[PDB]
């Protein structure tokens, strides 16, 4: 039956465009998360809110909430009631993993003159004491893609600082290099580990010279 | 069995994948049905609302997950300002000639019939072809009053804009009364829009009124 | 000699069988959608940070306007709001208000007792809405929170009170008459019927002794 | 619009490549072939139960025919086997005298001395073949024998002796003179040049004192 | 370009018929197994040869020969200087497992005028003594389809016994069953656990009344 | 690159698996090789002498993993008589007329000539179509003598018969010597069998001469 077979391939045909541009659909649904979202807008409004905890402190579970020092922030033992100062999730040591690079624009608006341009931050170590877990310790590099008299310059160095899980701030200060570089920080508070919120300052006031939004590099 | 089952078998299976496929191509669908995108990110914008300026007083923000302020006159003025593009992919006049919103009142202390509704007729929008940012309207505001002594019917004419900037459209005072509307969009709705009656001299609001597109 | 033609095109087939598990697998490994009691919650918590007009002992209809009518108005029978969003079943709901109810959290006092943060527990325990009044429900619960953490000795105050539709809010006090414990104040503003925001309270002036955020069970 | 076709044709394809290697794979499940080595071991074991008219002295030709000619002229450069079987290399192969050659089995002694089975090994010392009278290739080995499994003391005679091409035999006796131990017959009758079946004898009688089944290296 | 691989197609087909074909090869070369015939050879011809121990001893590898008792054949301890007497095909459990099948035609020569039938040897259970592994001791049902006055009738009656690592042999007794059947015995001599040779015989001479030799009946 | 090189990948791959299959079906051949069968199977036979005898002296073993004897009068006679067929399905002639078999001899104790070769030519053969089990034949005993004296050559024709029983002609005796052939088959071979020189009477030994088919 040459018609209802050599015709019932015109029907499958069908199916491989179909198939085909479900790929792309796929694709673009990928990008817009919802999960994903809905998190940026509850840690968007957390901020708001404010933590109902007193600086440096940890607030716990909002069922059973109470703060922590984050001296214990994920230290090992469990110290809040619901014990959520040592969920995994909180403590996910990959939101600075050796290797993650962080880039984005900085825009100036404190201590230089500089036209805005980026920075990328990349941690290049990662040390966590087995007797003190509640800090990760790490070395990283900061390179700063900006233009001056000419063309394209790298003003770089290197830097030491650590990581606090209570907070999701990531502190760097430079490797002493006597050329005068602004710290870096930035805080995770996105609801994600991929962004983060950033600003250079001074080692001492600690005050704000410029805004900087990272985002973690994709690896393919 | 042959030449009649075995080619019944080749058809009765490629439905039932046909199914399977299509059935994904809806699951897919839902998670990018764009009602459900403005409608979330309607939500965004209420929290945008509430946290610290993002840009300067004069400056609009081209969000993402890499911020730039640029000059509200340049949003939607045909030159790519903002790295992302923002400031130019979403240029869709929302009030535009032929379209009616229906208002209804909430809150009201300076209009002279304190009304229910109020009806807003947009009767003609043209856009300057040299100067995009910003879309110029002529409107009609209806009103249906009613009293013990009369009953009153009211269609005043009034000129006014729309700026892409802030999607916020200014109605210039229609009466000598100093009393003008100004709604602001909520950036991803355009059905609905918080109508302010305003002093335009002062800028005191005194009069909310929800709009909804007449559809 | 008939089945050349077949038998690749059941193989064609069997193909997209596998260029679509191998999609419908990459889609699993996606985040599920949100849950609407989710989105609810934020629309909550941020409908909380937001401006509003509706001076106290007035709460907002919870219709598409805004409007803000007296307290002593909800679910009274008679279409108060513009809308009647005062009347609609989504606001009257007893479901809070239910023989047995119960929430908990975890109290962090700040004002009347030593006591390091226990659990709180308000619990419903009796509530009859008058015929001719039905605006209030009144009622009668427990509250009840952890002394020693230890050997577990617990305080259980009586209560009364009612609660209003309007604000959202339970409003417990003590019996009168029984060592003159505490009372306590909830709020269910946080979107559904089963989160609150309680804050033990000193009967006599309101004021706050201790905090938890409770969920109900 | 031109895919549609091909798509299709290499899924066909990429088709009988899985029930091809669904069948390569069955394959290997299966057992190999015997290496040769075997089938001429069984031959060789089933040739040996067969009757055979070849008188003592005399050893049959490597032929298709069994003609049978006397040991004395195997390998001496004469066509003396109707088909010249007796000077073919595969016949006259050096391969078992030649020196360091060594074959062990394990000795099981019937009759002169108490030791319990043991290893037996006799090894090739020394040999060469007289110009002149290639029927026999003289040579000189050793025969040793633990005798103490457990301190592993071991005993070992020097031996004299040929290789007899005809029989496939190895004929070793003692030097004459160092404690007359024992002589050993080993036959090579087994198929290939690896293999014997090798007896430990008393010299004088060449009677057996002990069988060991041998093998080479 | 429709001729080129329109055509190629014709080509494809074939290697349709062929690999078809060729599953039909690989079913022939199932059935003519090598490795398995050489080793019937073997086992046929050591047969002629005989294992150079006397009765009731266990011949080790044709290497390192020597005699081992068989209340040692296979014992868990290494009794042979080559440890043939512990190789583990040598007593593989599996040639008498419980649940094993054996048929076969029984030519009766000796003590009954019986028509050639056959004979149906089938393993009930199988013990194995922990402190004693030279012995599978095990329970079986024997079934014989034979003839008598009229139709098709079935002789068979329940057995007791043991299969002996050393000789391969099976012996199977009847158990007690007064109606004097004839014990079997079967050895599986033929280079695998599949197929062996049987005799029926009377337990006090074990004179051989009747030759039948069995095969393990396919699970398919 | 589209329609050319698309087109000659489908192609190129479709070989480089029809050498996959190919290859396969050759590996699968090598295990059937029937010259291997016949050469094993002639092997088998040789150990089947030397084993005592499967069956009476008068019957047919018919093999397998059952066996079972049958009256060598019924080995190809048209009717089936054993279980597995042995009995009836190899029945191929193999001394048909035509055929020429030489003879090296290796052992000659009688013959008048103690010749170094001996042809066998078959002239003619029938079987008589109600009695298959034996095929009756007329050959020509050809030989090549030479003395110092004089030089002969012979040809004595005589009678016989072939028993697909056992394989196994006999040729009766040509010269009134009372000296038969008696030549037995592998049973696998068929290119060379064994030819025994016999006294007819006594069926004592005193010639052997291993006989090659002449292709
Ligand atoms: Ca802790
Ligand atoms: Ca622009
Ligand atoms: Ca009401
Ligand atoms: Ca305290
Ligand atoms: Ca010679
Ligand atoms: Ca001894
Ligand atoms: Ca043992
Ligand atoms: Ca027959
Ligand atoms: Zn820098
Ligand atoms: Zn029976």
């Amino acid at each position: 039956l040459d018609p209802r077979l050599g015709a019932n391939a015109f029907l499958i045909i069908r199916l491989d465009r179909i198939i085909e541009k479900l790929r792309t659909k796929l694709d673009e649904a990928e990008k817009i998360d919802p999960e994903h979202f809905v998190s940026e807008i509850d840690a968007r409004v957390t901020k708001i809110e404010g933590t109902h905890c007193e600086k440096r402190t940890f607030q716990c579970g909002g069922n059973e909430q109470e703060c922590i020092s984050d001296l214990l922030v994920c230290d090992g033992h469990k110290d809040c009631h619901n014990a959520h100062d040592e969920d995994p999730d909180v403590c996910d040591t990959s939101v600075v993993k050796a290797g993650n690079v962080f880039s984005g624009t900085s825009t100036w608006h404190g201590c230089l003159a500089r036209e805005d341009h980026v920075t990328r931050i990349t941690i290049t170590a990662s040390k966590r004491r087995k007797f003190f877990t509640a800090r990760i310790w790490l070395r990283a590099l900061v390179e700063s893609e900006l233009e001056r008299h000419g063309e394209n310059v790298t003003s770089s160095f290197n830097a030491k600082g650590y990581y606090n899980f209570a907070s999701r701030r990531l502190i760097l200060l430079p490797t002493d290099d006597h050329d005068d570089h602004l710290a870096v920080v930035c805080s995770f508070n996105r609801g994600d580990n991929e962004r983060a919120e950033c600003h250079r300052v001074t080692e001492a006031t600690l005050h704000q010279c410029a805004d900087l939004f990272v985002t973690l590099e994709e690896h393919d | 069995q042959s030449h009649d089952e075995i080619i019944d078998k080749l058809i009765e299976r490629t439905n039932k994948i046909t199914t399977s496929i299509s059935h994904v191509e809806s699951l897919l669908d839902d998670r990018l049905d764009p009602k459900r995108i403005r409608k979330a990110g309607s939500l965004r914008h209420r929290v945008e609302e509430l946290e610290d300026p993002s840009c300067d007083e004069h400056e609009h923000q081209c969000g993402g997950d890499d911020p730039q302020c640029i000059s509200k006159l340049f949003v939607c003025d045909g030159h790519n300002d903002c790295r992302n593009g923002e400031d130019e992919k979403d240029c869709t006049l929302p009030t535009k000639a032929g379209d009616k919103f229906i208002g209804d009142v909430c809150f009201d202390h300076c209009t002279k019939r304190r009304p229910e509704h109020m009806t807003l007729a947009f009767e003609s929008s043209s856009i300057a072809a040299f100067f995009t940012p910003i879309a110029d309207l002529h409107v009609h505001i209806e009103i249906e009053s009613e009293t013990d002594e009369d009953e009153s019917e009211v269609s005043m004419p009034a000129d006014g804009e729309y700026s892409f900037a802030d999607h916020r459209l200014t109605i210039h005072p229609p009466e000598e009364d100093g009393l003008g509307l100004v709604g602001e969009f909520d950036g991803y709705n355009f059905d609905r829009f918080v109508g302010h009656i305003v002093h335009e001299l002062s800028e005191e609001v005194c009069a909310e009124f929800i709009f909804h597109r007449k559809k | 000699r008939f089945q050349y033609l077949v038998k690749n095109q059941n193989l064609h087939i069997d193909y997209l069988a596998k260029k679509l598990h191998d999609i419908e697998e990459e889609y699993n490994k996606l985040t599920h959608d949100v849950d609407k009691k989710t989105i609810r919650q934020l629309k909550a918590r941020i409908s909380n940070l937001e401006e509003h007009h509706c001076d106290e002992h007035e709460s907002e209809c919870r219709g598409d306007v805004p409007e803000c009518i007296h307290d002593l108005l909800f679910c009274d029978g008679e279409k108060d709001c513009r809308d009647g969003s005062d009347e609609d079943p989504e606001t009257c709901s007893l479901n809070i208000t239910h023989v047995g109810s119960s929430y908990t959290g975890l109290a962090t006092w700040t004002s009347c007792e030593d006591l390091n943060p226990d659990h709180a527990i308000v619990t419903i325990t009796a509530a009859h809405r008058k015929s001719f009044f039905p605006n209030r429900v009144w009622l009668r619960a427990t509250l009840s929170y952890e002394l020693d953490e230890h050997d577990h000795t617990v305080s259980t105050t009586q209560l009364r009170g009612f609660y209003n539709f309007g604000k959202r809010e339970l409003l417990l006090a003590p019996l009168k008459g029984q060592s003159e414990g505490y009372g306590v104040i909830c709020d269910f503003n946080l979107g559904d019927d089963d989160h609150a925001d309680c804050k033990i309270v000193v009967p006599s002036s309101l004021f706050v002794c201790a905090h938890f955020n409770a969920q109900r069970y």
